[PDB]
């Protein structure tokens, strides 16, 4: 039952390359490039559901999330092999032009017996007090480690437990392992259409500060993260601005 | 020129007076004013006069009148202006001095500042990292630490106070003693005795003294970890004598590493080696702890000393493993070809064996590169036979310091035998059996 | 060793130290011929007129140089200055002397 | 800081602009007005220590304000192969075997 | 024994020599009327008992130092009322002042030469990565 303690930014393309020092400077680490091909299921539309649980709590149907990794060499487009995969190659990446398709991901979601490993993650909104300085997320994931049959295709196994695809976005950044566990990813994000892909992240990077702390219920380490936080906060002003994004953004609950 | 404390103090004791003489000129001035004043105010002049001037007389003790409003004459503007002229020439010329004076001074501690400026810019590179430090002086200290780059060494941190020296023209590094470990072999005669040596290792300017400092925290580093790695191997004929010292004995040699500070011998090329090795192997350990920290959010924080030292045990595998296999090849020899009518054997090393970036790849293969000198000494020696009986010996080390033989056996005239031994004993009457069962 | 740019601004901050330097020796030489033009020469008045002059333009280059030096430290604080306060760290020292032992230990093997 | 090194650096500017020409500029004598021996020594006392040291002091505020900044360029500085796998392994197993020397 | 700190003590200078200047120029300002005022001991002043204290009080003469020291400034003045006339002191201050008003008139053409960013939004991505909405544009 994880928390992610969470803190959200933005910086142009021109200044990524300044960032990237910057992060090398602090922590001591060079930054990691990293994808993961994040696939959304929503629960089906066809299925009548029951607000009720099997308890007798009521609960809203919610999109639950699978993503994996995908190979750099179906990233990269027969051009660059030649220089190696480090955090210069995310200045190549601005425009919707991306060598991962609609076509290819729908290949690795139908399988067409074994399944690579996948992780199903299940976030709710954010905790609605305003008491806290950043942002905390519940989260609940598995890892689906393989599969087989005659209907062994991982969105035919989602069907099976009730949920259609709704939408795919391939996420490509470099992230740093700094001081005392706090993840600091800095990415770029496209969504995977059969109409065509789109930089969503137009004209810049995405910045996610993040602890995972396994018991939120330990009120010192949710402290003790928070405030590791928020001294990342203070040494990162002046220059960029670390700030608590939308619950409504962040909620990924079904509206009706 | 330079000051001393007695003119210092001659200096402060004239100050002191002129300030209590320039004190008393205008107390008294102040209280010839206030007792003036009282002769029409009687209230504000009290307050100005001293305590003393009030004992003696009473207020309104004075009275002055007006005497006539007097133009004062050319000659007295002539002698002021002249009076005035004079002055301020001799304050022109005390100011040109005391101008001249600061120039002078002010030029020798600029030539002293830019010499000092280009002897940082001819001796920092970019490479090296410089913070402020106070003592409240501001001095610059240069880090020289591993802890950056894969050290776990919380006794010791790498800072330098970088200082200028005018007289030998460049900089001087102060750690906020030059100390080596050298490594001596010692070999056995043949008479079951005390061991002689054999063979040992080999014993300004800004780079040197950097890397001078550089040298002493890394083998400092090697010889606490060393030290930590020692007290787990202590049934395997190794001791620690003096906690800068350790003590490795062999059956056939002894190797004495020690950290002190401050003629060809046949074993000084392998004492090299050894310490190149020693050197490499601690580099080997900061790049899995890098591994460690780019691979993990939370990083490694300490070494455990089981799973993530290996310094001594590689080297000392080999060469105890060299020993097994010279005293394999001699049970072999007496047991299985003295027995057979000609028999040959041959060594075989046999060989057992997502995350794309640039940097965690580097570090992998370049882990990988001493892989080889890092792995578990292993080789199976495989005996031919006239025939089809066929026999092999696999001599393997979990634990870098003991010895396991897995013997694999087999008939045409039927039995096979794969099994394991600890100790070389059994593997004797083993193969006796073999050869007398089988075999023959 | 260092880049350019370091040693080209450290060449022109010590070239505006030298000519702040020099600005005491011209305010000194300034009121000394002042001193012999009151006490009554009048053949040095061109040699007055100099050092005045030149010691305004040494304070107008120097104000000047200081001010674009200024206005180039704020301008490089993304290029190449760090946009923070912030101790560096040591990094690729492991690396470094892994190479020096493998050239130690390759030349030792082949003499 | 930056604000704070424009703000010193104009300001010391303009009375070393001023300074020097007021130190001369009140060596002048007028039957300003200086009509007492008093008033002679004051204003020549106050020339040398009001205008001669305030110029010494504020060239060395200039001269502390350039060390700082030269200071700053040094230290605020950004951070800015020979031996492959194959020859590694092949240094590595000649040293083992010269090490052993079997 | 342990000197204070030297910006503290310049700071004290600085306000001692300003308030001597202070108080010579408000004596400047009432330059008559204490010229034209003469002060005299009354009666009721203990005048045998304290006639060294009245006199220390009611003293015009400064210091032998101060006057050595006026003597030395008026002798290397370079020119002297004991050998010069007065016609031509009163022409010589007249050509001083003449260089003084030079030299301030070349100080003040010298001095007059010279003068004296978000590309995108963090929400509107989040709410795409949470629901797959297109961020509005």
């Amino acid at each position: 039952m994880v928390q992610q303690l969470s803190l959200f930014g933005s910086i142009g393309d021109d200044g990524y390359d300044l960032l990237i020092s910057t992060l090398t400077t602090i922590s001591g680490n060079p930054p990691l490039l990293y994808n993961s091909l994040c696939t959304v299921w929503k629960p089906n539309p066809s299925y009548d559901v029951e607000n009720v649980n099997s308890r007798n709590q009521l609960v809203e149907p919610n999109r639950i999330k699978l993503s994996k990794e995908v190979p750099f060499s179906y990233l990269i487009d027969e051009t660059m092999m030649d220089k190696p995969l480090n955090f210069r190659i995310l200045k190549s990446f601005t425009n919707d032009k991306i060598p991962l398709n609609y076509a290819m991901t729908r290949n690795i979601l139908h399988n067409t017996e074994s399944c690579s490993p996948w992780s199903l993650q299940i976030s709710d909104i954010p905790a609605a007090g305003n008491n806290r300085s950043v942002s905390m997320q519940t989260i609940a994931e598995t890892i689906i480690l393989s599969s087989a049959g005659k209907n062994s295709s991982v969105s035919s196994l989602m069907n099976g437990l009730g949920y259609v695809f709704e939408f795919q976005y391939l996420t490509i950044g470099v992230k740093f392992f700094m001081k005392h566990g706090l993840i600091l990813e800095l990415q770029k994000i496209w969504q995977i259409e059969e109409a065509g892909n789109s930089q969503i992240t137009s004209g810049g990077f995405l910045l996610k500060a993040y602890i995972n702390v396994s018991r939120g219920t330990d009120i010192d380490r949710i402290n003790y993260t928070e405030t590791a936080l928020m001294n990342l906060k203070k040494e990162l002003q002046g220059y960029i601005e670390l700030s608590v994004p939308d619950r409504q953004s962040m909620d990924s609950r079904v509206a009706h | 020129t330079v000051m001393t404390q007695e003119q210092f103090v001659k200096r402060r004791r004239d100050m002191l007076e002129h300030i209590n003489l320039a004190m008393n000129e205008s107390s008294l001035a102040l209280e010839f004013v206030s007792l003036l004043l009282s002769s029409v105010k009687e209230s504000t002049g009290m307050s100005s006069m001293s305590p003393f001037l009030r004992k003696v007389v009473k207020p309104s003790s004075l009275n002055s009148d007006k005497i006539p409003y007097v133009a004062p004459t050319k000659k007295e503007y002539i002698e002021l202006d002249i009076l005035n002229k004079g002055w301020k020439l001799q304050s022109l010329n005390e100011s040109k001095d005391l101008l001249r004076a600061s120039f002078n001074k002010l030029s020798s501690i600029l030539q002293n500042e830019h010499d000092y400026w280009n002897k940082i810019m001819q001796s920092i590179s970019n490479k090296d990292v410089i913070f402020k430090i106070r003592d409240g002086q501001k001095l610059l200290a240069i880090k020289y630490g591993y802890e950056d780059s894969g050290s776990t060494y919380k006794h010791d941190r790498g800072i330098a106070n970088i200082r200028n020296n005018i007289e030998s023209q460049n900089l001087d590094l102060i750690p906020h003693v030059k100390k080596f470990l050298r490594v001596r072999i010692f070999t056995k005669i043949e008479s079951e005795d005390d061991y002689i040596l054999s063979g040992e290792s080999v014993m300004k300017d800004i780079r040197k003294q950097i890397q001078l400092l550089k040298k002493i925290i890394f083998e400092k580093e090697l010889m606490y970890q060393i030290k930590k790695e020692c007290a787990l191997l202590i049934s395997y004929g190794v001791s620690i004598e003096n906690e800068n010292k350790v003590i490795i004995e062999l059956p056939n040699e002894k190797f004495e590493i020690e950290l002190l500070s401050l003629l060809p011998k046949i074993n000084d090329k392998r004492a090299n080696l050894m310490l190149v090795m020693l050197r490499l192997l601690l580099v080997v350990i900061f790049k899995k702890t890098l591994r460690s920290r780019i691979s993990s959010p939370h990083g490694l924080i300490n070494l455990n000393v089981d799973d993530d030292i290996l310094i001594i045990r590689p080297i000392l595998g080999k060469v105890r493993f060299a020993n097994y296999k010279l005293l394999l090849k001699k049970i072999i020899k007496d047991y299985v070809l003295d027995i057979v009518p000609g028999s040959s054997i041959t060594e075989t090393e046999v060989e057992r064996e997502n995350i794309d970036d640039e940097n965690i790849t580097k570090l992998n293969k370049e882990i990988r590169a001493f892989d080889k000198l890092l792995n578990i000494p292993r080789r199976e020696l495989k005996i031919n036979l006239p025939l089809s009986p066929n026999l092999s010996l696999m001599l393997e080390s979990p634990n870098y310091c003991n010895a396991l033989i897995h013997i694999k056996f087999s008939a045409g005239t039927a039995v096979s035998f794969d099994t394991t031994f600890s100790d070389f004993k059994e593997v004797e009457d083993f193969l006796h059996f073999i050869v007398a069962e089988y075999i023959q | 060793m260092q880049p350019p740019y370091i040693q080209e601004r450290l060449k022109s901050l010590n070239d505006i130290e030298t000519q702040l330097c020099s600005m005491l020796q011209e305010a000194s030489q300034v009121t000394f011929i002042f001193g012999e033009l009151k006490r009554g020469n009048e053949s040095v008045k061109p040699q007055f007129e100099n050092h005045v002059k030149q010691f305004y333009e040494r304070l107008d280059k120097s104000t000047t140089q200081l001010r674009k030096e200024i206005q180039l430290l704020d301008e490089n604080v993304g290029t190449r200055l760090l946009p923070i306060n912030v101790n560096k760290k040591a990094l690729g020292q492991d690396t470094e002397k892994m190479e020096e032992q493998l050239d130690l230990l390759s030349a030792i093997l082949d003499p | 800081s930056n604000q704070a090194l424009y703000e010193k650096l104009e300001q010391t500017r303009t009375i070393l602009s001023v300074k020097l020409a007021e130190l001369i500029n009140m060596t002048t004598i007028a039957d300003a007005q200086e009509n007492s021996e008093l008033a002679v020594a004051t204003t020549s006392v106050m020339m040398v220590n009001n205008q001669t040291m305030q110029l010494i002091k504020n060239v060395q505020d200039l001269l502390i304000l350039t060390r700082s900044i030269k200071e700053k360029w040094l230290l605020n500085q950004i951070p800015v192969t020979r031996f492959d796998e194959k020859q590694i392994e092949e240094l590595l197993d000649n040293c083992i075997e010269t090490f052993v020397a079997e | 024994a342990e000197l204070p700190q030297w910006y503290t003590l310049q700071s004290q200078l600085n306000v001692t020599l300003s308030q001597l200047v202070s108080v010579t120029s408000t004596l400047q300002h009432f330059q008559e009327t204490l010229d034209s005022t003469v002060v005299y001991p009354l009666p009721k002043f203990p005048t045998t008992s304290h006639e060294s204290l009245v006199t220390t009080l009611l003293r015009k003469k400064n210091i032998p130092e101060v006057d050595e020291w006026m003597k030395y400034v008026r002798e290397t003045s370079g020119v002297t009322t004991a050998l010069l006339k007065d016609e031509e002191i009163e022409k010589l201050l007249q050509q001083d002042r003449e260089i003084t008003n030079w030299a301030r008139t070349t100080f003040r053409n010298e001095y007059g030469k010279h003068d004296f960013s978000k590309p995108f939004n963090v929400d509107d991505v989040l709410k795409f990565t949470f629901t797959g909405e297109k961020p509005i544009i």
